């Protein structure tokens, strides 16, 4: 076992987190593993932002290890910015450990209410160099060259909360996780986890879509257009101007999307993206899909997609292989 | 939600 094991603890049901420990002592920190973005922040004790009231802070000066730096950053995600320093130090992912530069953030306050409302201390990324800040050698990419772990690779099995938790292993695959045989779709670029796929779902097809297979993002993501063509025959309520789409959980058009290769065929049905609003009302359901336009046409296979199927996440290949996850471990 | 780099 050259390979990790990091176990993921539901948080609400939806998205998913992780722990890491930065300073040369333990120092522990949950984490939201994010496989779109590419650089570790967290919370230092410096910080001032209420924000941080809640969270596990750093302390620099109780670490060793501690090389300092102080490049000041500004961390920005789809949802939030986080602002800081760079620092660096071990960071004791499951049981290995190496020297890596990290974010000490300062400054939470453009990314609330997010931060203040999760249980999350940091964001620990785990894509493709060229999405760093900072230029970054991806953990897993480092360890490798560390010969910490042989293969470069990351494995991912959400928990699926009150059956069982999931794991991030780190340099190999379990066959514990997964049922069917893994097909693999390689990269299209070195930045995101992002492979080349045929986007289907009524009779809308939008062929060689993006698509970002990111586990930091709850929602399945959708070009604009395309969410809107989408919710068009369906009995789906989108309440004016909030991306709320109520629908019945038993409404028989509910589509299914169907991304397809030559390899290898993935779909997402309603049960994978529909979220149970029953405290709304009895029976409801919303979409849990977003209208998101990219520069080039991008879907975003959140957590409701990994969460069906597991996957595997290739530095050295350069692919992302696809293989449906175990109901249960 | 969340959706996570620019």
């Amino acid at each position: 076992s050259s390979n990790d094991n990091i176990e993921l603890v539901d948080f609400q049901n939806i998205m998913f987190y992780g722990d890491a420990e930065v300073g040369d002592n333990q120092q522990p920190f949950t984490f939201i593993l994010d496989t779109g973005s590419a650089n570790l922040w967290v919370p230092s004790v410096k910080c001032t932002t209420a924000g941080c009231l809640t969270k596990h802070l750093y302390d620099s000066s109780k670490s060793r290890t501690y090389e300092k730096d102080g490049t000041k950053v500004e961390m920005n995600y789809v949802s939030g910015t986080v602002s800081g320093f760079f620092s660096k130090d071990l960071v004791t992912v499951g049981n290995l450990s190496l020297p890596y530069k990290f974010i000490e953030v300062i400054d939470t306050n453009g990314f609330e209410p997010t931060y203040t409302a999760s249980t999350f201390d940091g964001i620990l990324g785990l894509g493709w160099k060229d999405l760093s800040i900072g230029s970054v050698d991806p953990i897993v990419v480092e360890l490798k060259n560390q010969n910490k772990i042989e293969n470069a690779l990351f494995t991912f099995y959400l928990p699926v909360h009150d059956k069982h938790t999931g794991f991030l292993t780190i340099g190999g695959i379990e066959e514990r996780f997964y049922e069917g045989p893994l097909t693999y779709e390689k990269l299209n670029h070195d930045l995101y986890w992002q492979i080349t796929l045929d986007a289907h779902v009524g009779n809308i097809m939008l062929e060689k879509a993006n698509c970002i297979v990111d586990s930091g993002t709850s929602a399945i993501t959708v070009p604009t257009d395309f969410l809107n063509k989408m919710l068009q025959n369906l009995d789906v309520i989108k309440v004016p101007f909030l991306p709320f789409y109520v629908t019945l959980c038993n409404n028989s058009k509910l589509p299914t999307f169907e991304f397809t290769s030559e390899n290898g065929k993935y779909t997402l049905e309603p049960e994978y993206y529909l979220q149970h609003i029953e405290d709304v009302g009895p029976g409801l359901c919303m979409l849990n899909i977003i209208g998101l336009d990219f520069p080039v046409p991008t879907f975003i296979l959140g957590d409701p997609f990994m969460r069906k199927y597991f996957t595997v996440f290739d530095y050295d290949n350069h692919s992302v292989g696809i293989a449906l996850a175990k109901k249960n471990l | 939600x969340v959706v996570x780099a620019x």
